[PDB]
């Protein structure tokens, strides 16, 4: 069966395609709709303008230009494309047995070339008549003015509403203390050719007495884009001009209705099929762009193509090409010549709907080195569960689980449905969010938090004194230990913060160390897989010794300090952070003895960690210097110094688990106190109203501020822990994306691309 | 320090500007455009560069050198107007002052009255009024008083060069006062070069006019940069090309670079040197000026190559100016 | 009336019914986390009754908005 | 009064309560103003990106929420005859959270402006924007944490 | 030449000089008794100011470097969004600066304890007050300096990586030096407060 590629990327094989030149187009369609081949660019060192199939692309690109121009025209006149599923039914998108388009592409090219000119002609006609339409409408609006005349002679026209101010100022400097001006705002905007959109406009009139300065006013108004109009000096002449204008509008509308109807009919005929034309032309252009990457041997008359395909899919490729050759009946060799190569193969991870989101989030940092360990498979669990440690509330985890289930249960309904961007982001992460919610419920159970409040499902390990006076500062006694989760006896105590901080800080340190160690062992597994024992001995072993002997020492020390009953032993509880500091700043002088011979072990670990530094610097480069028959000294020294410093900085940065956990807990408690708990203090129908409204506020802020506003905080910080703390231990990265040659529904919204993306 | 406060407003701007600087055509890409054999081939090859699909709406039959130049200039102007739109305060004023030069160019080109605005960055609300402003007497008190050129004003070449003198002096003062130290030095040097170019060109124009008095050029020579005041005064007193050579003999830079070769090529070469040097400062707004000049030269080179493949005459195809 | 507001208020009122019902039950049973403090209301069942009435108000809203779903 | 509980002791507590909300609110205001200028500049062309670009102002708001939390917590620790120890505990909590949230809000404003602009020019910059912006938010978060640690010792 | 801030600087300088001369000439120079100010002042002001300024200046430096380098890398990321994940180590080392301040604030908060009135202003309590004050200032100011430096360096690294990915590597060494500076500041703060006892 096909090997799963989630632990490591799928095994690639380089295939050389000996394609006879006559069947090249059919073959390219076959293995493009098959969808498992990523072609190597053999003509990489040949300039694109002189490449083998440049003209076949150029003609189809002109056709695509014409189709996107048609789409622009349909949007201009508000027509909706058919977008039928005929292309989806024909292109199996997972089935390779489909015949390619025949000579129909040449018909597409001819039709497109003719039809573009047709549309240009009718658009020019409709545009010209629309220009005179707008002009005569403005003329009428000028003439409809019953009386806007004062004072020898005048000139009048229409300006855009913004330009009227600057034109008035310019004329006021043409005529200083002598300008007479009025304007009337047109009720609605009108179409302008230059902007290809409606603009607000204003009629204007100015009065003057000198032919030279009247010419100046007209010439300064035509600049700044005023449309000037001659108006009779009397109401009778203005009425005559208005009647003439109305008759001209009647004729203009008579021709405009027919022109617009015919043009819109052509656009409607376009809409029913333009989408399929664009799909076919896009596929054909992609086909030629793939064929360019083939070496065109003219003597042998064959395209020597190359491509990456998974080995488990090699048989599928052979079968499907055997099917297409049977279709064509050429009986050609159609050589699928798999060959060895030194080229870095692409990193293909075969992901289900469940692991797809985790793979996308892990490889958004970087694509893994070929057949190295995939970080996404550990991420599936670690990312949601670090999110949960930081989030850690059962009420909010339950809300998040319900939100995710609303996407997972209805999964088939939101799929095959338009999703926008934010809702699409929510849907693609639906299983990520589901695991976040579930692990957050578990974490809040361990934190014993449902919203602000604690669960009381087991007998507390702390028992209060037998009796006390009201207001007495009592202290509990340890009758036992709480089975699972934090003891509910800590709720509402004034020293709850001390124990909670100790717990969550040590939890952060311990679990961060464990996660770092687990991720770092992927370095060992990678070196074993790549047979790089030199990386094991020079990098893995000393780095592991350093990391353990300091921070894993701290980890086992934390668990040991929990494992010792200091009050029963009568020994002073050590200052654990102070002891860690003294391990470096004053070795040997152990303050409070945690365990026998702690000084010797402490100084031994210090010396071992120190020794691991020369080990890391030297062993890997010196092997290269001696045995290769060092140049990697600089890379090794910078890598090891950053490793040593990143160990400390990563142990520090894992404190954000405790940080976000405590902040979320405190925000939830404060929000509960501020919003809903006030309502419990009042009674009567005023109390009922306060309870209803304050619960509305509490839930709105819980969903907004806590679940959504601060859940994104926790998930982004878990992304931080993974890209930075987890993957940098082992993730080599800088791989090559798989992204094979495959057909897709390239929706015509790509008309935004290649026209607004440069 | 330089970058401590710089990134509060200009960090995004400066990062995007050097992003464009990385998109400038390299010598290899100019060579690839040179080897092209048709305007459609140049369109495709240039689409392979950071220009992308900008002529994507243009067919090979509509494609002409004028359209290529217009689209390249439009892309540059859209990028500049994006950076200016995202700018605020001091950098916004710096970019407005950059636009004032094109405003003066548009003023001089349009008063020639046909001559349109011909430059999008020099546009202002009353610019087309200059096409119809035949009376130079009405120029300031009617049209330009509303424009940002009002502080500068006080045949057309006299007006153009007076406006450039006032503009360059005011912009040098603005650079000195309102621009941090590295960008201050870089912009002061760039303005020294610009004023030197203006002074040399104006002197060589006065070479062709008998009415060009030495004191008349005092209203015209900016007296800014390395040539100032000494070489500027010598150019003012200079009567002919020999006087220009004697004046430029007194400076280190631009010495021996007007006595031989093409003068425009040498000015553009030195400008590219200065822009390349200005790009080295990491938290300086002078990177914007360097980018603008580099892109203008790039558009010139592209148009040059487009001509050399549209009208052949390919012997001239390699005389473009580039440091990248 | 609109489907968006109907769904929003239906979900909010469902959470209202559930959460205020459990809060009223915990007050009515004198649970320490709600009554154990001196700063809490002194008589559990009394505030439990008003929280229960608020839960019924959200029940009315839930059922109504269901009638407009 | 007493040597441990001077009459001027509540001054530090009250001024820390004020300081928390004040400085976190100025940080949030700078963040909201800068990022909102970015959003309004960006969404003139592409209003479809409103609910992406809204993140930086939201994070600025949560900074002020942290300030509100600290101010409330220290406010309910105030008393007329409170010790000078708890007075300076409240002062330290308020000052820490205020200054930290102020710096975080400034960083959030600048980064959010740059990010909304870039992620409008380059959509792949959204994850980068938000991941830098969370790293700015976490600094105000750290200040909140220190304020909580200090306030845990108020009496 | 005038500015309001410098006017107040010179005004307060003149006022302090005049007050000092007045006290000194009248034989009351010992009234200005900064030492007795240090003795009488509550040790908790020093301790909590140390903690608050430690974390506050660490966060200021972290945020300052963060927006410097983040704005630079978002701007450079417009053409090359690949720059984000590659140069994010700059944001990381800026944040680590604030984490240092948080750690030091935790350590110093361990020292905060209610000292008895009979033992309020002892040698040990004054010593620990001054120790926490100046150690918090040391860590916070060193962290501010290092955060600004790392942000500047990471901004330059992001822009250079946008120019060419090969130029990134050697600037990361500069970022490492900037982080070592803050680490040294943290360890020196620990040493300064290492022998400071709790308030007792």
């Amino acid at each position: 069966e096909k090997e799963e590629a989630i632990f490591r990327s799928a095994e690639m094989a380089l295939v050389q395609f000996y394609i006879p030149q006559e069947i090249s187009r059919d073959s390219a369609y076959t293995l493009g709709q098959l969808g498992l081949v990523q072609f190597r660019d053999l003509n990489s060192k040949v300039r694109a303008f002189q490449r083998t199939f440049v003209n076949e692309i150029r003609r189809l690109d002109n056709v695509e230009r014409q189709y996107r121009y048609f789409y622009s025209l349909l949007k201009k006149h508000d027509i909706k494309l058919y977008e039928g599923d005929t292309d989806k039914y024909l292109d199996g998108s997972g089935e390779l047995y489909v015949p390619p388009s025949g000579s129909v592409i040449d018909d597409y090219v001819r039709n497109a070339s003719y039809l573009e000119e047709r549309l240009i002609q009718m658009e020019d006609a409709t545009d010209q008549i629309e220009v005179q339409k707008n002009d005569l409408e403005q003329y009428r609006f000028i003439l409809q003015s019953g009386d806007e005349f004062f004072l020898v002679n005048y000139v009048t026209g229409v300006i855009a509403r913004d330009k009227v101010a600057t034109l008035e100022q310019i004329l006021w400097r043409v005529l200083r203390g002598n300008l007479f001006f009025k304007t009337v705002e047109i009720e609605q905007p009108v179409y302008d050719v230059k902007t290809r959109e409606y603009k607000h406009k204003n009629a204007f009139i100015v009065f003057s007495h000198g032919d030279l300065i009247i010419k100046r006013i007209r010439k300064i108004a035509e600049s700044l884009d005023a449309n000037l109009y001659d108006v009779d000096s009397s109401n009778e002449g203005r009425s005559q001009q208005l009647a003439k204008v109305n008759k001209n509008l009647s004729d203009l509308y008579t021709v405009l209705k027919t022109t617009s109807t015919t043009l819109e009919s052509e656009l409607y005929a376009i809409a029913k099929e333009l989408d399929s034309w664009f799909q076919d032309v896009t596929r054909e252009k992609a086909i030629f762009e793939i064929l360019n990457k083939s070496n065109y041997d003219t003597n042998r008359k064959i395209l020597i193509a190359e491509g990456w395909i998974p080995r488990d899919e090699l048989a599928t490729l052979q079968a499907r090409l055997g099917e297409m050759i049977a279709r064509l009946g050429i009986d050609v060799p159609s050589i699928i010549q798999v060959l060895d190569t030194n080229h870095t193969p692409p990193t293909f991870h075969r992901t289900n709907k469940f692991t797809a989101g985790f793979q996308s989030i892990c490889d958004c940092y970087g694509i893994a080195q070929y057949r190295e360990i995939n970080a996404g498979l550990p991420t599936i669990v670690t990312f949601p569960f670090m999110f949960a440690i930081m989030f850690g509330d059962m009420g909010h985890g339950f809300l998040m689980t319900l939100a995710a289930l609303s996407l997972v249960l209805n999964e088939k309904k939101i799929n095959k449905m338009k999703r926008g961007e934010i809702f699409d982001m929510a849907f693609t992460g639906r299983y990520i969010i589901l695991l976040m919610g579930v692990f957050s419920m578990y974490t809040g159970f361990l934190y014993n938090d449902i919203f602000s409040k604690t669960m009381t499902i087991f007998k507390s390990g702390w028992k209060w004194p037998d009796h006390w006076k009201k207001g007495e500062s009592i202290t509990a006694t340890s009758v036992g230990t709480y089975p699972i989760g934090l003891d509910w006896a800590w709720h509402g105590t004034e020293n709850a913060l001390l124990f909670s901080n100790s717990y969550k800080m040590k939890l952060s340190i311990l679990m961060g160390f464990i996660h770092m160690t687990y991720s770092y062992f992927f370095s060992l597994a990678n070196h074993l897989y790549f047979n790089s024992m030199i990386d094991i001995i020079g990098n893995f072993i000393p780095g592991l010794l350093f990391m353990q002997g300091i921070f894993g020492y701290l980890s086992v020390c934390i668990v040991y300090k929990w494992a010792v009953d200091w009050v029963k032993d009568g020994k002073p509880a050590p200052g654990l952070l102070n002891m860690l500091i003294n391990m470096f700043l004053s070795p040997g002088t152990i303050d409070d003895e945690l365990y026998p011979h702690q000084a010797k072990v402490q100084v031994f670990l210090l010396l071992m960690a120190l020794v691991c530094i020369p080990w890391l610097l030297l062993v890997k480069p010196l092997h290269f210097k001696f045995t290769h028959k060092g140049d990697i000294m600089i890379h090794q020294v910078i890598h090891t110094i950053e490793f040593c410093l990143n160990c400390v900085s990563h142990t520090a940065s894992y404190l954000r688990l405790w940080a976000l956990s405590l902040a979320h807990a405190q925000l939830s408690s404060v929000l509960w106190t501020m919003t809903i708990q006030i309502a419990f203090g009042f009674r009567g129908f005023v109390g009922v109203f306060m309870t209803v409204a304050l619960f509305a506020m509490w839930f709105a802020l819980t969903c907004a501020v806590l679940v959504l506003m601060e859940g994104t905080s926790a998930m982004l910080h878990s992304l931080r822990l993974h890209w930075v703390e987890s993957m940098s231990k082992f993730f080599v990265g800088e791989g090559l994306p798989y992204e094979p040659f495959a057909f897709e529904y390239k929706d015509m919204e790509v008309a935004v691309a290649s026209a607004s993306s440069s | 320090m330089e970058g401590v406060y710089f990134n509060i407003d200009n960090g995004f701007i400066e990062g995007v500007v050097r992003g464009y600087r990385n998109g400038l055509l390299s010598n290899n890409q100019y060579i690839n455009l040179t080897q092209c054999d048709t305007l459609e081939d140049l369109k495709l090859q240039l689409s392979s560069t950071d220009y992308g699909n900008f002529l994507s709406s243009v067919s090979s039959e509509s494609l002409t050198t004028s359209l290529i130049q217009e689209y390249a200039s439009s892309k540059l102007y859209h990028e500049f107007n994006y950076i200016r739109d995202q700018s605020s305060g001091s950098t916004r004023k710096f970019m407005d002052y950059i636009t004032y030069g094109y405003m003066i160019d548009n003023v001089a080109l349009m008063i020639t009255g046909i001559l349109q605005r011909c430059h999008p960055l020099g546009w202002f609300d009353t610019l087309p009024t200059l096409s119809v402003a035949t009376d130079l007497e009405s120029l300031y008190e009617t049209v330009l008083v509303d424009t940002p050129l009002a502080p500068y004003f006080k045949n057309i070449e006299i007006i153009r060069n007076k406006l450039y003198k006032a503009y360059l002096e005011d912009f040098y003062n603005f650079v000195t006062e309102e621009i941090p130290e590295p960008a201050k030095e870089c912009m002061q040097t760039l303005l020294g070069f610009e004023a030197d170019r203006r002074s040399i060109n104006i002197a060589l124009n006065s070479l062709q006019s008998s009415d060009i008095d030495p004191d008349l050029k005092s209203d015209l020579l900016p007296n800014i940069g390395k040539l100032y005041p000494l070489a500027t005064f010598h150019l003012a007193q200079a009567q002919d090309f020999e006087g220009v050579r004697a004046a430029l003999a007194n400076v280190y830079e631009y010495r021996g670079f007007l006595e031989t070769g093409n003068l425009e090529d040498h000015f553009y070469q030195l400008e590219m040197e200065l822009c390349r040097d200005a790009f080295t400062q990491q938290f300086a707004i002078s990177t914007v000026w360097a980018w603008m000049k580099s892109k203008e030269q790039e558009v010139r080179n592209i148009t040059w190559i487009a001509e050399c493949i549209a009208q052949n005459q390919r012997e001239r195809i390699n005389n473009y100016i580039s440091v990248y | 009336v609109s489907t968006g507001k109907a769904w929003c208020c239906t979900v909010l009122s469902a959470f209202g019914v559930v959460i205020l019902s459990v809060i009223a039950h915990l007050f009515n049973t004198n649970h320490e986390s709600f009554v154990g403090s001196i700063n809490d209301p002194e008589d559990g069942p009394a505030v439990a009754h008003t929280v229960y009435l608020a839960a019924l108000v959200y029940l009315v809203f839930f059922v109504f908005c269901g009638f407009q779903v | 009064m007493t040597e441990l509980c001077p009459v001027y002791a509540p001054f530090f507590g009250a001024i820390g309560c004020a300081s928390a909300i004040i400085f976190t609110s100025l940080g949030a205001a700078y963040g909201t103003a800068k990022s909102g200028v970015g959003i309004c500049a960006t969404c003139v062309l592409r209003p479809d990106l409103l609910f992406k670009n809204i993140v930086p102002v939201i994070m600025a708001g949560i900074i002020a929420i942290y300030g509100l939390v600290v101010s409330v917590l220290v406010c309910y620790s105030l008393g007329q005859k409170q010790a000078l120890y708890t007075g300076f505990i409240q002062l330290g909590a308020g000052l820490s959270v205020g200054l930290s949230g102020l710096a975080a809000g400034f960083a959030i404003g600048i980064v959010g402006d740059a990010g909304v602009r870039g992620s409008s020019q380059q959509p792949r910059l959204f994850v980068g924007m938000i991941l830098i912006l969370i790293f700015a938010e976490v600094l105000g978060l750290y200040g909140l944490i220190v304020a909580l640690l200090l306030n845990s010792r108020a009496t | 030449k005038f500015s309001f801030s410098h006017f107040l600087y010179y005004l307060v300088l003149i006022v302090v000089i005049v007050y000092g001369l007045y006290k000194l000439f009248t034989g009351h120079g010992s009234d200005i008794n900064f030492g007795k100010f240090l003795l009488r002042t509550s040790p908790y002001m020093w301790a909590n100011l140390g903690i608050a300024l430690c974390v506050g200046l660490s966060v200021v430096g972290a945020a300052w470097g963060i927006f410097i380098t983040g704005s630079s890398m978002i701007g450079a990321g417009v053409r090359a969004p690949r720059i984000t994940t590659k140069n994010l180590i700059s944001i990381i080392f800026c944040e680590v600066v604030a984490i240092y301040g948080l750690i030091i604030a935790i350590v110093f908060s361990s020292k905060l304890t209610v000292a008895t009135a009979e033992n309020m202003y002892s040698k040990s309590n004054l010593y620990t007050g001054y120790s926490l004050f100046w150690a918090g200032i040391t860590v916070g100011a060193s962290n501010l300096i290092c955060g600004i430096a790392v942000g500047i360096t990471g901004a330059t690294a992001a822009i250079s990586d946008a120019a060419d990915s090969a130029l990134f590597v050697k600037i990361l060494v500069i970022e490492i030096f900037g982080s070592i500076l803050g680490l040294l500041g943290l360890i020196v703060g620990l040493l300064m407060a290492g022998k400071a006892s709790e308030f007792q």
